[PDB]
């Protein structure tokens, strides 16, 4: 991914730098005083050197003037001295980007510690448009769902009632491998107990007192996409352990039948409980937990990301462009109002607000006194 | 192959028009040119045959009872809705488990030419059965009629649903209403209501005029938009029809059942 | 105090491998094939030689006489092979004496966990001076550390190895019950035989009867067919029972019926059947209180009881977790599935951290941080906020 430069006409030392990164997994390209001009031409840019490890010099100047065009050439490059004592009269200038300073042979956690610490210096100094915003929280999940998205992982999405799962899922599934396969969502909380085997395995022409035709279940309707279960904590315990044999074995049969059909889906669950306490109390299944928590993403309330509420609104009045119910438009001294709200249901109320208001209003403008209730104190 | 919007005509209150309403909404979605299936949800008790003329041989009982398929107890109706028979006082029908009315609406899936209307007759109350079938639909769409007693149910069906369900859009038609600003003040009401207690969106879609061509229609067996087509309720039908066809398609599955989530699934 | 030997005639190899094992600060005399007895003298004795990195021999001779004349110099010295896949030229009873084949150039994490393979090799094997018959290796898989416990453990799966008697497992939910079990199964006389897990908590208490000892037609309503149980399966083999404290009572007088009478019944059925099986049982929950409960069988417990292996948990033995994250990654690397690096900052974190679900916890850690920070150095700051640490 990225390069490393090492700076260093002692090829002795050189070498011996050379089969520590190359046994430690570090790209690094071998450079000399005087050719490591083409070397850096031969650089995509100067991001992609992560740093430099400057050793023994012996063209003109010396080692303060070859800092110099480094410098000329990038001025958030970070160097660190490769069996060099630390300086104790080079210029205060350049103290800034002294990392560290290693000695030959170097040992394995100061040399990864010097690395980390490059790589923080680095960050320091330098597309799911469903999710808009711009707090903390909001880009680390979008930054953890550019990551997730393209494997096959198990997905957890955990955070309270009305956070914007179902959103988080879509946006996983569309920028995955499996983007021309279906999307079958399964709410555990929306039906009854003794309806979910049922609904996610199917049945045949006579399974229980009430089948009269053969259908497909949910997880042959995933065959080729993901299935989102939503809700998973309310799952009954016996289907939790159908759940596990069937993501365990790859298999899985129709209620009533004895024939095993094989589906290939990924899995993104949905919680809202906190399931370390379900394990604590034995309501939930720790083995099913630890194979859907492979990859947790984790939601924040919208009372903790306030800045953000008149990005989604703007959001949700747009879709519904899409969706024509009508349109509508808010005032600041409303949109600061929205703001100061405890928001329980954070994005289901703020829709269900929007949609409330819209239906009742429409093509209006919103005051302080237009809310209808406890939202404006 | 496109998504069906399925429309689930209910209120709670008995005798506030909910099968009139579901058949002529049914026959006038025909006449703008959709092939219209309707069923019966009044499983214990069949009135659309009643209100239509029809005696099928062959109704909802046979297919529970397992003696038929359900593509061959689907009857020509009027203005070519296909009808969707109940069983009228069969012992095998009175009351279902939640596991037979998840088979019944399972099983409707195998029907794949309608033109994205189901609208389903649910029964007088709140019962297992209307609340299966009104979860199961799309579109909800509420008979009120302006007494205290129909708020009052609709209120509490409304509540139900909002409560144990999490449903929170609602559409309101005004029965047996003598003047449009009888319909505007039934509405006002009921909203003030749920505004007092519930925070729920509650959509004005018109009113059907107290009109005794209806009950004319009733005892000739026929239905008002046919047998006087040229009547205010007609004409208020044909006007909600038209209100009725401009709601937004179903575009993605939800958690729960609900009536053919197949073209939900494969069509997105 | 420990030292390796490198004999490789590769004067660059010797000398790239040299230079890395100073950098990992591991000490080591280089030899050759010509000159190593004459500088491995200078060592006291020949336990302080941890192993020997033998790479390519064009010498006179073939590997043969320089791996006979290297067990002449000690029988127990594990040997890995640099850069050389193991010929097939040799009996498969002595082609098992090297313990891993390290890619040119090693892995950190896969020369760390060989060189940890190689330190329990000649912790046991060679102080034992016990057993006359030929050594078996490779025993102890999932079970790397330094702790006591965790060489209490391998002491008595040693000890229990060659042995069939019916074995219990205690330890807490995660420590990895099942291959310790696994081990015993394939390194006892029961190699051939099949091993059949079983988590009692995940069949459904009606049906554990049916699970356990299977049923004959028509026994309930449902049963269209004759399947067998899982005893019957594993008649020649070993059953593994897991979480068997929820095993309700009838069951367990059945289950000592099983292991002393060595007879079981049927669902449906009026015979008794006779099946030779190994009870390895695994629990979680402290079997004695629950025997002053009046919940599980006093006398099952004594018959259970009589090898007991006790897993301790992560928190326990914490100064193992380098180890164990070195076997997590090296696998990761075998399976083409990346690899991460960790600071000393994030694993002294980690080292103090209460991990509820030991090992589960940490493949999952390591799974986890494989996707978020590929190819990269985790630290402190990338580590989730609750393995956080100060
Ligand atoms: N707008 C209207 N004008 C005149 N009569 C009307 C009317 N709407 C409904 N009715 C009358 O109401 C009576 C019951 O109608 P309908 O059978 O459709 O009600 P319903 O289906 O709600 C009763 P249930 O729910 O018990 O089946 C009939 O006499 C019908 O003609
Ligand atoms: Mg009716």
């Amino acid at each position: 991914e990225t390069k490393l430069l090492l700076i260093d006409d002692n090829l002795d030392r050189s070498r011996d730098l050379a089969v520590i990164l190359n046994f430690l997994g570090e790209d690094q390209l071998t450079c000399n005083s005087e050719d490591w001009r083409e070397v850096a031409a031969g650089l995509s840019n100067s991001r992609e050197a992560l740093c430099v490890l400057l050793g023994s010099v012996e063209s003109k100047g010396g080692a303060v003037e070859l800092l110099k065009q480094l410098a000329s050439w990038d001025e958030y490059l970070p160097i660190l001295l490769i069996g060099e004592p630390a300086p104790a009269d080079w210029p205060e200038e350049l103290r800034r980007r002294v990392l560290a300073s290693l000695e030959m042979p170097p040992s394995y956690n100061k040399l990864l510690d010097s690395l980390h610490r490059a790589q923080v210096y680095r960050e320091m100094y330098d597309l799911f448009r469903s999710l808009v915003g711009t707090s903390r929280a909001i880009q680390q999940v979008r930054q953890m769902m550019q990551q997730v998205a393209d494997t096959d992982a198990s997905v957890l999405i955990l955070g309270e009632s009305g956070t914007g799962k179902e959103v988080v899922a879509r946006n996983l599934h569309y920028h995955s491998k499996r983007r021309e396969g279906p999307f079958v969502p399964v709410n555990c909380g929306a039906i009854p107990a003794e309806l979910l085997e049922s609904e996610l395995f199917g049945h045949e022409k006579g399974a229980f007192t009430g089948a009269i035709t053969s259908r497909a279940g949910r997880f042959e309707l995933a065959n080729g996409g993901t299935l989102f279960l939503d809700e998973i904590g309310d799952m009954p315990l016996p289907m939790q352990v159908k759940l596990l044999r069937v993501l365990q074995e790859r298999t899985f049969e129709r209620v009533g039948s004895n024939k095993t059909q094989n589906v290939d889906v990924r899995i993104i669950a949905a919680t809202h409980k906190n399931l370390e306490k379900m394990i604590e109390d034995g309501t939930f299944r720790e083995d099913l937990y630890y194979r859907l928590n492979v990859f947790p993403i984790e939601m924040a309330p919208l009372r903790e990301r306030v800045e953000d509420i008149a990005l989604l609104l703007n959001e949700l009045i747009s879709r519904m462009e899409h969706e024509k119910r009508g349109s509508i438009r808010f005032n600041s001294a409303a949109i600061m109002s929205l703001c100061r709200h405890d928001w329980p249901g954070n994005v289901r109320e703020l829709a269900n607000l929007v949609e409330r208001l819209a239906i009742m209003h429409p093509y209006g403008v919103i005051g302080v006194g237009e809310l209808p209730k406890k939202f404006r104190h | 192959m496109h998504p069906v919007q399925v429309i689930a005509v209910t209120g709670g209150k008995g005798g506030v028009g909910k099968t009139n309403v579901s058949v002529n909404l049914a026959l006038a979605l025909a006449d703008l040119g959709r092939r219209v299936m309707l069923l019966d949800a009044a499983l214990g008790l069949a009135n659309v045959d009643v209100l239509l003329g029809l005696t099928p041989k062959r109704t909802l009982a046979d297919v529970i009872e397992g003696r038929c398929e359900l593509r061959d107890v689907l009857l020509l109706g009027p203005g070519g809705v296909r009808i969707v028979p109940a069983a009228s006082g069969t012992q095998s029908m009175v009351h279902l488990s939640p596991m037979q009315h998840a088979g019944l609406i399972q099983a409707f899936s195998d029907i794949s030419d309608n033109l994205d209307v189901l609208v389903v007759d649910t029964a007088a109350g709140i019962g297992d059965s209307v609340v299966s079938f009104v979860r199961a639909a799309q579109e909800v769409l509420l008979v009120v009629c302006d007494e205290p007693t129909s708020i009052t149910d609709a209120y509490a069906l409304i509540k139900l649903l909002n409560r144990d369900h999490g449903m929170t859009r609602f559409r309101v038609l005004a029965n047996m209403a003598h003047s449009p600003q009888e319909g505007r003040n039934l509405f006002a009401k009921l909203t003030k209501v749920t505004d007092r207690f519930l925070d729920v969106a509650l959509q004005y879609v018109g009113v059907i005029p107290y009109d005794e061509s209806v009950r004319k229609a009733v005892q000739k067996q026929r239905a008002v938009y046919e047998a006087f087509p040229r009547s205010k309720a007609s004409l208020a039908f044909k006007a909600v029809a038209q209100k009725v066809d401009s709601w937004p398609l179903p575009a993605n599955p939800r958690g729960h059942l609900e009536f053919f989530v197949e073209r939900l699934v494969q069509h997105p």
